């Protein structure tokens, strides 16, 4: 037997109502938890105690191309937030679709964190953007 | 052809065969060029002008003419009274494929914008920029003889499937349309009167249209 | 232009009374003794070997190693075509000192000059210039002496094309679906475009 | 459509005397001079030279560099094969200005039409034209001048297997076991499948 | 039908080309396969649809021939253009015989001829690249 | 028996491809060696017993043989299907002489042709892929 | 679809009144902001409150060629500012002009703050510059 | 008209070159393509147009040719100057056939050739670079 086909094609990101395209040629996507599940503390015994982290927090990475479009919608994004009050709500919910069902992991109240760094050549530089959010679950079918 | 309308009857029945309004005879006529707007202040005012201005500054075909936003065009009102139409009001006009500005919580739009034929605008707009496209990049071989006059062998005919190819590639990249084909008849099978009369038939293509999302519907549950 | 060999040979063979005529022996016409090889008139006649020094032209044979077609364009409404070709051309000396008549022909054929009115004449361009041989043939009584050389050609020629014809108006129909199949179709588009 | 040499030799024949018909000698009937190659009829009578110019068509071989089959259908209960063939064709102009005739019939096989006048004929397409080579032969008396030329032509071919047959019915026996060879097996499936 | 170079028509940019070399005066290829397997330690495999689709174009012609005066031509246009406007074109390519079955949907002009002036006529190798190699079939 | 090459028949994907090239018209290859073996600095050695056992096909076909357009239209298929759904199937070769026993337990379509249109007619190449390349005996 | 054409002949800088020309063969231009936009604060029960940095400053490097003429043009300004009196202006906009939208920043009161390293050997070896900024604005056309 | 090699004429710094080798005596080349694609990974197509347009110029001379005493006399006053002074000359090729339609802009000496002295007369090559590698057009 062999594992479901990825296709990089039919990968959709979205967040804040606008859809994100323009995937760059290569690690386009990156999801990571900050801190571990758990932390062990070991006496001089030998004697073993588990800490469970509450942190729960993470980032999402997200590399497009140069010339995309995507690039002016997330800067006319970000110059409205910079205008609005802090009463004002600035996290939305980021959805990745996914049907090879690779990436497992959703952003709840995920917020715009970096700007990316702009860099000209002779070839063309990725665009780099950074979110965070305040819960990266982790989700699957039920085995 | 762009029109209001302020008659009062237009809002009552919802048979079309029966309605003899204005909105109404054009529906029958199935006039699929000409767009009426409902709204009361059409007597003396022209609120189709600022309709037009809506999707006049962009691109033709990448554009939904629904769910527009007009600065300072108040919703339709009930002359009698003054109140926004009622539910049944705007299905007498469905039925007759006129346009009104709908009233979303406390935000004027006009909805379907719809032409009296039933098409939507944008499919209009789009054929009438596309048929221009090809006959200007067509004059181009025909008249202005770039690369010089084509003959009637299998060469020329290849020229004609390029130009008409690349217009319609034109139309997939504003995301007007999605796919299409190309069929021409084979030089050695078109009959020898038109050789003699130097006209080619027998051209057809088909495309696939993009569509859009104006409406949506929804249901959920809640338990412990 | 089209390309005849019966007129590149008779190019060539009036360029060469100029260039080389000084060098060769004369008739009873005072013209310099050069002639296309077989010689023959009304079907039966034959020439007759002229005095020696002379010239003899004949050509090989016509190639296309260019392609096969190298345009086709409208010129008027008759449709045209153009074909490169090239062409191995045969000259021999014969008599005494024939190897010292084709050296200084060689020589003459390579200036910028005479290369001109090889072009004005036969409309061909010289592409190359094979090696000469020091050739004896017994004969009878005693040997000859001779000296062929190859002289290879490229011309352009042109044809017309009597049955073809233009396309001057284009018939157009079209169609539009949301879905492949769809019998009705939502919208269709018909054009006309004349070359007026 | 089967290849036989007799029928493409008989369509170019029959399109050569519209191609280049204007160029060659008329016999007794008006009709210009094209003929097939070893001319002879009743299994011993011997065709005469015509009158000059004349063409001369003469198959030389058959060949299928192509592989060796190219197709195998049913079309209709009939089987059916499809061979791809390579036709070779040696085409000579006899008399005078023989080389100014064959330069003038390549100039034409390369145009758009000519080549749709034969595929409607002997229904095969020009493949490729070689050189014309500008020979003499001495004959008795006088020379005679020849210009022969290659012609290469590919042609499709079908036959019919009389002997062949179609499955329209499958019949299949399984086993289940738990381990390779036991013998009492713990399930089987019998199939049967018709067309219909 | 059967194949025979005499039949092969190209067009681009609206014009014809004509004047092909002698022999390989096409070649079509992918720029990239159509599948990538990735094999595991354990033996079990898995596949990856590579999204990419573009392609290239190489057409010889001679090195008289007046299609490259046209091509010439249409680069130096191009050279003396803002970045608003494009420079795409679709390649298309004719042949009864249905040996090939390919166009270019988006194809640009990328890189000039060489020239070389040996003895005899040379060639000249124009390379166009296109945004979407289709390989199309006549069979529903 | 003896071989023969008029009686070697290939099936995938339930249809039958004919028109082979006249030479080299089949290849096929492992990916990864059986037995990958270890020496160290004493001489002593330790074989690793590789689980990769994927391969490849390389079938040549004519020009204009009618099996290039299933293929293509089998592959424009595939293009416009979701992901749940497979593409993999047996690729089965028969030969009664038994030179070639093998056989590709999923097989899957891999790299499209190379098209080149010189002079005379060419090949095409396609490439298959394959989770396991079995090879089988006829002898117990 | 495709994007539009990235052109690095079409690309132009200026700076105090002077147009700096001659980048080098490769990675000719740099921008980046000194501090991320939000700054997370996570407490041991994994509540998540937002930080929202107000420093918005930057720095922009040039890189130019070994003997382009800017780097004269570059030394005397320099020079002439080192004798300013400290109640003169010494910052002006720097300007970035392209017509593929490939540069959304735009530096306002800008300094320069580097002198560039110089190397010598066979080759030729680029010649690095850096400035500052008050603000490096990210702008975009509409979407 | 057509091609022939002895009309081609090559002209730099004033003087004329003649003495050609009987084959392959000139070459031209671009250094980098007009255009780089970018592919993203969902097959987006973004396009870089490269800003150079240097090129390379090779011509081999027979061994005993004239024009070898000139270039190297050239060489040998260029190594004694200052460099306020320039070295650039445009390099002009003529050829009436149009077969090679190109000039360097600003063209320098670049390599010395190199020296066999086998059994027979062997060829000098030399190399020269320039600035922008035009290449015109006969047709407007």
């Amino acid at each position: 037997a062999m594992y479901q086909q990825y296709s990089p094609k039919d990968v959709v990101c979205s967040w804040n109502g606008i859809a994100i395209e323009g995937f760059a040629p290569d690690s386009f996507l990156r999801l990571q938890r900050t801190s571990p599940l758990v932390t062990p503390v070991v006496g001089a015994g030998g004697q073993v105690a588990l800490t469970r982290n509450a942190d729960k927090t993470g980032t999402i990475e997200i590399e497009l191309m140069q010339t995309s479009l995507s690039n002016q919608m997330l800067s006319a994004i970000q110059a409205k937030q910079d205008n609005m009050e802090l009463e004002e709500d600035i996290s939305s919910n980021f959805v990745i679709y996914d049907p090879s069902g690779s990436v497992l992991a959703t952003g709840i109240n995920a917020w715009l964190q970096e700007l990316p760094q702009i860099e000209l050549g002779r070839d063309q530089n990725s665009k780099t953007w950074i979110f965070g959010c305040e819960k990266l679950d982790y989700t699957s079918t039920i085995p | 052809f762009f029109t209001a309308n302020s008659d009062v009857t237009a809002l009552q029945g919802t048979e079309l065969a029966s309605a003899n309004d204005v909105p109404a005879q054009l529906a029958k006529n199935m006039y699929t060029r000409t767009v009426c707007l409902w709204h009361h202040a059409a007597a003396e005012d022209y609120p189709e002008m600022a309709y037009i201005a809506y999707g006049a500054p962009y691109d033709a075909g990448s554009i939904a003419w629904g769910n527009a936003q007009l600065t300072g065009v108040a919703a339709s009102l009930q002359p009698s009274n003054q109140r926004p139409l009622t539910s049944i009001q705007k299905s007498a006009l469905d039925v007759r494929h006129c346009n009104f500005i709908d009233l979303d919580g406390g935000v004027p739009v006009v909805r379907r914008g719809i032409t009296s034929g039933g098409e939507w605008i944008d499919i209009v707009r789009g054929v009438d920029w596309l048929e221009s496209d090809l006959k200007t990049s067509l004059r181009d071989l025909l008249i202005n003889q770039k690369g010089g006059k084509i003959t009637y062998d299998d060469t020329g005919i290849t020229r004609i499937r390029q130009v008409i190819e690349t217009s319609l590639q034109r139309a997939v990249n504003r995301n007007f349309l999605s796919s299409y084909t190309v069929n021409v008849p084979k030089a050695s099978q078109v009959a020898l009167a038109d050789k003699k009369a130097r006209i080619l038939k027998d051209v057809t293509f088909a495309g696939i249209l993009a569509g859009a999302i104006l409406d949506v519907d929804l249901k959920g549950t809640v338990a412990y | 232009m089209q390309l005849e060999t019966a007129e590149l040979e008779k190019g060539l063979v009036r360029t060469l009374v100029d260039v080389i005529g000084h060098r060769l022996a004369r008739d009873k016409n005072n013209r310099p003794n050069v002639i296309r090889a077989y010689p023959s008139d009304n079907s039966n006649d034959k020439g007759l070997k002229p005095d020696q020094p002379f010239i003899t032209v004949y050509c090989q044979d016509a190639a296309t190693p260019y392609g096969w077609v190298l345009d086709k364009f409208v010129e008027d409404d008759v449709v045209c075509y153009r074909i490169a070709f090239q062409i191995p051309v045969l000259i021999t000396v014969n008599g005494k000192g024939a190897h010292s008549i084709m050296l200084e022909l060689k020589q003459r054929l390579e200036m910028s000059s005479v290369r001109d009115l090889i072009l004005e004449e036969t409309g061909a361009t010289v592409l190359d210039t094979g090696a000469i041989p020091n050739d004896y043939t017994y004969l009878n009584t005693d040997f000859e002496n001779s000296a062929p050389l190859v002289v290879t050609l490229v011309k352009n020629s042109v044809l017309k094309d009597e049955r073809g014809s233009i396309i001057e108006r284009v018939i157009v129909d079209g169609e539009l679906v949301y879905e492949e199949g769809q019998e009705p179709p939502e919208y269709t588009i018909h054009l006309d475009v004349d070359s007026k």
